[PDB]
């Protein structure tokens, strides 16, 4: 219910009015422009805050093209030195396009924040939804793309639920695989609990 | 004679085929102008105003200094000629529509405080063009415009000029900027949450170490600096999740740690706040 | 933004009626 | 089966699926439009309440996006409480997606709750929260609460102030906190205490982001509060003036944009000023443009009249020579706007020393003509819009321009593409509509230039025939000649459409050239795949003959009119049976078949009155008897005067009982009307009582608005048989020939001047029914109420407007006036209980209580009938007019009791 209830009118249309008032001309910017704007040799944090803050405004469905390099880039946001409103951004950026492609966006975010590499699929991550936990260790101290992270967990979880189901019934050719289906479930949503409330621990390095 | 000038300038602007046309256009203006100004004196630009519109549209000429017309801009600005600053302005920001140049980062300071006292109707467009192709440190140039130049409207754009290309709020130069938001202006609030709600952690806490740490020189205003402590306490996502408003009175959830001589420093600072007592009185 | 007011002939101010006769009427194209 | 998609869909909703239950919850919109009746309503919605009590949070969603959808209907609940109740219980849930939920729903409903204190207590505790989806719930529901309740303005005034300058709740929450300002007009001290915060913030933040959204919010605060936008406009002068951004600029032009549509009467002359200098000394050529389109919407009202004032020479005035600089310049829109502007200070106030602008303005169009003609562009076409629109206008303000006009649109008609051929036609053809003198000055050349799409292309081709053929039957004022018929005839039998043909035909009989209808008709009707649409085209063929049947006749020639008129009954007659034929249930043509009824019996009354005026002259003087009236014609013209007076009489109800038809059609009926008063006035001022007549038409007969060549003719026929009248008062004897003989004339001079069939008679573009379901019991056919016969019926009649389109186009319904009658149906008979009501619609709604008092022994029959009254005041006679049928039993202690009495 999240990511419909954050598409809901919020105050006054002050989105529209934006949207109205603001990007009178963007065409100048495009997907590729973004792409060496990140990949430039040195941290030219500027341009590319330039680049997306312009994409906030942008409706969903025209911000669609950008998904490629946003998810390929997000790899690159978390070395120590990024300033706050490109995390930040970046974190809005996937909120709005969880709106419109969520599944592809999910798997497309599971093989870029991975750590440095096995490319990753749908049905594997519907079998196995804990490698959403085996991001990267600096994704451990990033809030925005742990927010990613927590969304995608969820969604993978309810998804490995909906997936359980599915092949417990079409396999059948039925209480005991019924409860055993029911065991799964449980302990992997435990799994998952007590693999995040170890995220919360404070890490040896800092103490 | 308006609609024929009028038919003759779109066929110059499709027909860019070598300009020759143009420039017997260009001609043919200029002589209409001249003879115009020569006689024409009731009759105070009915039509001659569009030929003047016409003449100032084809004029868009490309400068191939684009380092001595800063210089220029700033001899007209002291002249206070208001079309010589118009075609400076505009040769200037062709110029650097053009390919990047090495650009003097002394005297982009004066030009920018010229073109903010006037009234320049191409300020946005310059400093855009200016700031773009920047071949040295342009938050400087900006922090010094804001903190010294008292521009009425203007320095809201400049305002916004430091957030567009200064990615945190301290970045490269922190004394500037922290006199800038804290001294003994009008545009402090908005910078000061950002502040609150920009910087990296411990960008913040050197900030609130540098703060509240043993000076006597009383650099920082105090209802800026205890507001950013109260604001820094209770960040929205400090507390993202916690349930609201069901607390246990004798229980104290969590505070901010902070050393002896910080307590001591904040404390004064505190008391020089309440000993202003410029008009308030005592309750 | 339309310059006649009584203009019996814009985009689409046709009637139902008008609609089928014009849906039987364009498709035959030849009048003797 | 009204209840049953209830029960079907409520079936859906206690499934165990979420699956089955969102899909009834979003197939009820469907059933709301279905039945709009407020039973259907009140339980539907409390079954959503008690659906949205126990949810799965995704249903609850749904609902909400039911609500959303459905808050036309929301006045329609009845249990309030309960339904409130069951939403509201829902706050107190510790998922934070379900009270933000709830709080969306609460929003949504505000309507209908708007002083409900603990909502507003959980706006605030939820609004100061820490889950984000609940505070940007908070502020939705906050902003949806201010617009209609005071004490949660002013609550929320002091919380929004402290919590957008309280230095956290970070710049995006305060971007979303400003319309909680913005909807905060309802008190004056609340007002004001706004407007200082809006001030101090725009002041305090000044930004891209948030001087866009205060200054948004400030001018809705001002257009809301009517007591100081003048400041507001003066603050967004200078805003627009002394500011170096861009986007603040665009807000102030779509900010004047907005407020000079909304209140013009409060631009001062210095705002006006203020305004116009901005435009000059401006270096883009955008913000040129918005300008100018702010200055182009405020020259058309009463702004302008205020700004040129008596108590300096108005050339020397800023607007008018800015108004010429941007006349010539380069871009299109800015030209167009700019021309917008010079035309509307020519249409407008008279002053001497503008008249030589007048020559500009006129140069100024044909220029911009002959630059937006060869384009081919969406922006080109809407800037030909615009040159022309300001075409019709300019000629229409000052006449003395307008034959100048003209001739410089024909020169444009030789030399453009096929899309600009279309829409001067059209220009064209409004000004030879209201103006015809000029319209002749073209005749032959359009000729040729018809000629010339003998060769022209293909995809904008039928378009282009038909504005041509149109504008050539508005030009020929007079008649068309027979060369002309040939060429037209010729040129679309070379290439045609089949249904461009028909355009043509339907435009001749709208003009009144009716034989060219004739030979098109004739087309059509060897044409065509269908029963009712050939049936329907042989009726319009045969109206066709008998027009021009009627357009054979000879001045002071009777036998000419005697038989021209038998031909044209003839004719009709044929067309009637073909209408009658044509008449189909889904379509029942209704309009066509009375207008068509009530012509035959105009011209039927005018076969009995020709014929009765030669009666004198084919009976005696009246019998050896008679030696103040003798003789049977006195009995014949009486006869004429309840014929005459009956068949204005059945005018007006066809005028009353349509509401659908334009202007045009409306005002052809009343030409048609006028004309049975003139006939009846005329015959009872001659023969039948000279004596209290003492008039001679002590009003005004000039002066008209002259909205078609049909009604100039239809009045110069009027004023020259009311001068006739006048004229021959009381010089002669009562009986006379020169009162036959000015009867005569008067018939002759009626029938010259053709027809019209009118918009209305072909196209019908708004479509308003209403329902009015009966529920006393609502019965089923022949089965009747019963009544006691000892207390009266509560009849109850609830009802609902359904419009086809646009909802009202041309009139809009103000209030609806319902009336009931009895009827004793045992064979005055129960007169007893006419009763009259007037009901004010909510949205779509009717409901009124009706007391029937049947009294006597017997059935009765219940009649209602419907009265749409309109914006101006004309009431309308539409209706079902739905009948019940009741039978009155009575009480056998009180049989008892009248018989032993």
């Amino acid at each position: 219910v999240d990511d419909w209830i954050c598409e809901e009118e919020i105050t006054g249309t002050d989105a529209l009015l934006r949207r109205m008032l603001l990007t009178n001309n963007a065409k100048n910017h495009s997907p590729k422009q973004l792409q060496e704007a990140f990949s430039a040799v040195p941290v030219n944090n500027t341009q590319v805050m330039q680049i997306i803050e312009h994409l906030t405004l942008l409706s969903a469905s025209e911000l669609i093209p950008y998904a490629e390099v946003l998810t390929s880039n997000m790899s690159q946001l978390l070395n120590s030195g990024v300033p706050r409103r490109i995390l930040q951004t970046v974190n809005k950026l996937w909120m709005v396009l969880n709106t419109v492609m969520p599944r592809r966006l999910w798997v497309m975010t599971v093989n870029a924040l991975q750590p440095s590499q096995q490319k990753y699929t749908q049905n594997d991550l519907m079998i196995d939804p804990l490698i959403v936990l085996r991001c990267d260790q600096r994704v451990h101290r990033c809030p925005p793309l742990m927010d990613i992270t927590l969304h995608m967990l969820n969604g993978y979880l309810l998804a490995s639920k909906a997936y359980l189901s599915a092949h417990l019934k079409e396999t059948e050719q039925e209480v005991t695989r019924e409860e055993l289906k029911n065991a799964l479930l449980a302990a992997q949503d435990s799994a998952a609990v007590q693999i995040l409330l170890e995220i919360c621990l404070p890490t040896e390095e800092e103490k | 004679l308006q609609m024929l000038q009028w038919l003759d300038s779109p066929g110059v602007e499709g027909g860019p085929l070598r300009a020759q046309l143009r420039m017997l256009a260009s001609q043919a203006s200029a002589g209409r102008r001249l003879s115009d100004v020569r006689g024409g004196l009731l009759r105070l630009a009915e039509a001659l105003a569009f030929r003047q519109d016409l003449e100032v549209v084809s004029s868009t000429v490309r400068a191939v200094i684009a380092t001595l017309r800063s210089g220029e801009q700033c001899s007209v600005e002291p002249d206070l000629i208001s079309k010589v600053l118009q075609g400076l302005i505009e040769v200037r920001s062709p110029h650097l529509e053009e390919l990047l140049t090495a650009f003097f980062s002394a005297t982009a300071d004066a030009a920018s405080p010229f073109p903010a006292c006037k009234p320049v109707v191409v300020v946005s467009s310059l400093l855009l063009q200016e700031e773009e192709p920047l071949a040295g440190g342009k938050p400087g140039a900006d922090g010094g415009s804001l903190e010294a130049v008292r521009l009425g409207p203007s320095s809201g754009l400049l305002v916004d000029w430091l957030e567009m290309l200064d990615p945190e709020v301290v970045s490269s130069c922190p004394d500037l900027q922290l006199r800038l938001l804290f001294s003994r202006p009008s545009f402090r609030p908005y910078l000061l949450t950002l502040f609150t709600h920009q910087s990296s952690w411990p960008t913040l806490h050197q900030c609130i170490r540098v703060l509240l740490g043993k000076s006597r020189e009383q650099r920082f205003d105090p209802s800026a600096s205890l507001d950013f402590l109260w604001a820094c306490i209770h960040v929205p996502r400090i507390w993202q999740g916690r349930d609201q408003r069901t607390p246990q009175k004798r229980r104290e959830e969590l505070v901010l740690r902070v050393q002896g001589p910080e307590l001591i420093s904040l404390v004064e600072l505190i008391l020089a706040e309440a000993e202003t007592r410029s008009q308030d009185g005592d309750t | 933004a339309h310059v006649w007011e009584d203009n019996w002939d814009d985009d689409n101010v046709e009637d139902d009626f008008s609609n089928q006769l014009r849906a039987e009427l364009e498709k035959h194209g030849y009048k003797m | 089966d009204a209840n049953s998609a209830l029960m079907e869909l409520d079936k859906g909703l206690r499934s165990g699926k979420l699956g089955e239950q969102c899909e009834a919850v979003v197939r009820f919109p469907r059933l709301f439009q279905k039945y709009p009746f407020p039973i259907l309503i009140n339980s539907a919605f409390l079954k959503l309440a008690d659906v949205f009590r126990v949810g799965n949070n995704f249903l609850r969603l749904c609902v909400l996006k039911v609500t959303q959808q459905s808050e036309k209907h929301l006045e329609k609940i009845l249990n309030v409480d309960e339904f409130v109740k069951r939403i509201f219980s829902v706050i107190h849930s510790n998922d934070p997606v379900a009270r933000a939920i709830t709080l969306r729903m609460l929003g949504s409903l505000a309507s209908i709750i708007p002083e409900r204190k603990n909502a507003h207590h959980s706006i605030r505790q939820s609004l100061d929260s820490h889950d984000n989806v609940e505070v940007e719930a908070a502020v939705f529901a906050a902003a949806n609460f201010s617009a209609q309740s005071k004490d949660f303005a002013v609550g929320i005034c002091n919380k929004i102030s402290e919590m957008i300058q309280g230095l956290a709740t970070p710049v995006d929450l305060k971007l979303k906190l400003i319309p909680i300002l913005q909807h905060m007009h309802h008190d004056a001290i609340l007002a004001s205490s706004a407007r200082q915060l809006l001030q101090q913030l725009v002041t305090s933040y000044p930004s891209t982001k948030m001087v866009i959204v205060s200054l948004h919010t400030f001018t809705l605060l001002a257009a809301s509060s009517l007591v100081d936008t003048p400041k507001q406009i003066q603050l967004l002068l200078q805003y627009l003036k002394n500011d170096p951004r861009k986007a603040v600029k665009r807000l102030a032009i779509q900010d004047l944009k907005l407020l000079a549509n909304k209140t013009p009467h409060t631009w001062s002359r210095e705002n006006i000023q203020a305004l116009c200098e901005c435009a000059l000394q401006t270096p883009y050529d955008s913000l040129k443009l918005g300008m100018l389109s702010v200055l182009s919407t405020l020259s058309g009202t009463i702004a302008i009249k205020h700004y040129f004032s008596i108590v300096s020479s108005p050339r020397s005035s800023d607007l008018v020579k800015l108004a010429q600089e941007c006349c010539y310049h380069n871009n299109r829109g800015i030209a167009a706007h700019g021309v917008r502007v010079l035309t509307n200070i020519t249409v407008s106030c008279q002053e001497k020393d503008l008249l030589a602008l007048e020559q500009d303005a006129v140069f100024g169009l044909e220029s911009l003509l002959v630059l937006c003609s060869q384009d081919d562009s969406p922006g080109a076409q809407a800037t030909l819009k615009i040159a022309l629109n300001c075409m019709v206008k300019l000629a229409k303000g000052r006449p003395h321009l307008s034959q100048s006009v003209v001739e410089t649109l024909l020169t444009q008609l030789h030399s453009a593409q096929d899309a600009a051929r279309i829409l001067m036609c059209h220009c064209l053809a409004a000004i030879a509509m209201q103006l015809p003198v000029l319209g002749d000055g073209m005749l032959g050349d359009l000729m040729e230039l018809y000629k010339v799409i003998g060769r022209s292309a293909t995809d904008k081709q039928q378009e282009l025939l038909v504005s041509l053929a149109t504008v050539i039957f508005v030009a020929s004022q007079k008649a068309l000649s027979v060369e002309s018929k040939a060429v037209i005839k010729q040129q679309l039998e070379s290439v045609s459409n089949g249904w461009t043909v028909y355009r043509i035909a339907r435009q001749a009989s709208r003009m009144g050239n009716h034989d060219m209808a004739k030979e098109l008709y004739q087309s059509l009707l060897t044409q065509v795949a269908s029963e009712h649409f050939y049936f329907w085209l042989n009726s319009l063929k045969e109206f066709s003959h008998a027009e021009q049947c009627l357009t054979g006749l000879q001045e002071e020639n009777y036998s000419s009119a005697l038989s021209c008129i038998a031909e044209s009954l003839k004719f009709y007659h044929k067309g009637i049976a073909s209408l009658t034929a044509a008449s189909t249930p889904l379509n029942p043509l209704s309009f066509q078949c009375e207008f068509v009824k009530l012509r035959i019996d105009l011209l039927q009354a005018f076969s009995q009155l020709i014929c009765t005026c030669n009666s004198l002259k084919t009976s005696p003087p009246p019998a050896i008897a008679t030696t103040q009236r003798c003789g049977r014609i006195s009995n014949q013209m009486k006869q004429s005067m309840e014929e005459f007076r009956s068949l204005a009489s059945r005018y007006g109800d066809l005028y009353q009982a349509s509401f659908d038809a334009d202007s045009a059609t409306l005002r052809n009926v009343e030409l048609q009307q006028q004309s049975c008063l003139l006939i009846s006035h005329a015959i009872e001022a001659l023969i039948l009582d000279p004596e209290s007549a003492s008039f001679q038409e002590y009003g005004s007969t000039g002066t008209a608005h002259a909205d078609s060549e049909y009604e100039r003719r239809m009045m110069s026929v009027y004023n020259h048989v009311l001068e006739e009248v006048e004229s021959l008062n009381r010089k002669y004897t009562p009986v006379s020939y020169m009162h036959t003989a000015c009867l005569c004339n008067a018939i002759i001079a009626l029938l010259k001047v053709p027809l019209s069939f009118q918009r209305y008679f072909f196209q019908k573009l708004q479509s308003t029914s209403i329902k009015l379901a009966l529920s006393p019991s609502p019965r089923n056919p022949a089965e009747p109420i019963a009544v006691q016969n000892n207390q009266q019926l509560a009849l109850k009649v609830e009802g609902v407007v359904q419009h086809g389109s646009k909802p009202g186009l041309f009139r809009k319904i103000q209030s609806v006036c319902l009336n009931v009658s009895s009827t004793l149906q045992s064979k005055i008979d129960n007169m007893t209980n006419e009763m009259e009501q007037r009901v004010e619609p909510h949205n779509d709604y009717f409901s009124t209580q009706f007391l029937l008092n049947f009294a006597i022994l017997g059935t009765h029959n219940i009649t209602v009938e419907s009265s749409v009254k309109d914006a101006n005041g004309i009431v309308w006679k539409t209706g079902p007019r739905t009948t019940i049928f009741v039978k009155s039993l009575e009480d056998p202690y009180s049989q008892q009791i009248r018989l032993q009495q």
